[PDB]
């Protein structure tokens, strides 16, 4: 089965918790990744 | 929490950023962001980067499988092409977020179906003259898979009739 999501059913998971922990090891690129 | 349980994708996705330094060969100015494989991952990256709308003229970011790299060159795209939308001015503001937001949940939510494979990645080109959103498909003489992405791609942006989508092979584009 593959894993096929619709708009509705992503945009729903926005701004659950774990949506907004910042991901790890990011690279410092100035005003492209928030810091 | 310690719990929770994220939402897989069918593929691992790598977001890219180019900066415009026309002092340096193109590739130069590609860096890679972060790489993720799940719902979750995906929102955690996009909410802690900038908007394509806030970018500097000259500047992209791409959106490609994992193991593809953001250029007409990689095996994966030399056969192939785009499904390309330009934009005026007036729409970097009102369209240019939305547009891009829409195509990063086509590529992770597999919205192509079984053409899904022939998916590349995607690419957002903030220009002065038009910032251009694109997606990059495998073959350009897979003409079902052509068909089937830009007919469903052009439905989920909702475009309205003043901009239009054409395909255009790489070869073509790099011979311009
Ligand atoms: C996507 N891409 C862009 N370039 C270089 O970047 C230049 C600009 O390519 P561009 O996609 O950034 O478009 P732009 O709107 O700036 O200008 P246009 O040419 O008028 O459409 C190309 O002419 C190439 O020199 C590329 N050069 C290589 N080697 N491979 C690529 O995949 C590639």
């Amino acid at each position: 089965e593959k894993k096929r999501y619709d708009r509705e059913f992503l945009l729903g998971f926005q701004f659950i918790f774990a949506s907004m922990q910042k991901p790890e090891g990011l690279p410092h690129i100035s005003d492209v990744v928030l810091d | 929490p310690e719990h929770y349980i994220k939402h897989p994708l069918q593929n691992r996705w790598a977001l890219w950023f180019f900066k415009n330094d026309k002092s340096k060969t193109w590739q130069a100015n590609l860096r890679l962001i972060s790489k993720f494989d799940t719902v979750e991952d995906f929102w955690a990256l996009y909410n802690h980067i900038q908007l394509s709308s806030n970018l500097m003229p000259g500047c992209d970011y791409s959106l490609f499988k994992d193991g593809i790299e953001p250029m007409w060159e990689d095996e994966k795209n030399k056969r192939g092409g785009r499904w390309l939308i330009t934009l005026n001015k007036q729409q970097r503001r009102s369209d240019l977020d939305r547009f891009w937001l829409e195509t990063l949940l086509c590529l992770i939510g597999e919205s192509f179906d079984d053409y899904s494979d022939d998916v590349c990645g995607a690419v957002v080109n903030v220009r002065a003259k038009g910032d251009k959103i694109a997606i990059w498909t495998t073959e350009c003489e897979n003409r079902e898979a052509v068909t089937h992405i830009g007919r469903v791609y052009k439905e989920r942006l909702g475009l309205p009739p003043k901009i239009v989508i054409g395909y255009q092979s790489h070869a073509d584009t790099a011979t311009k």
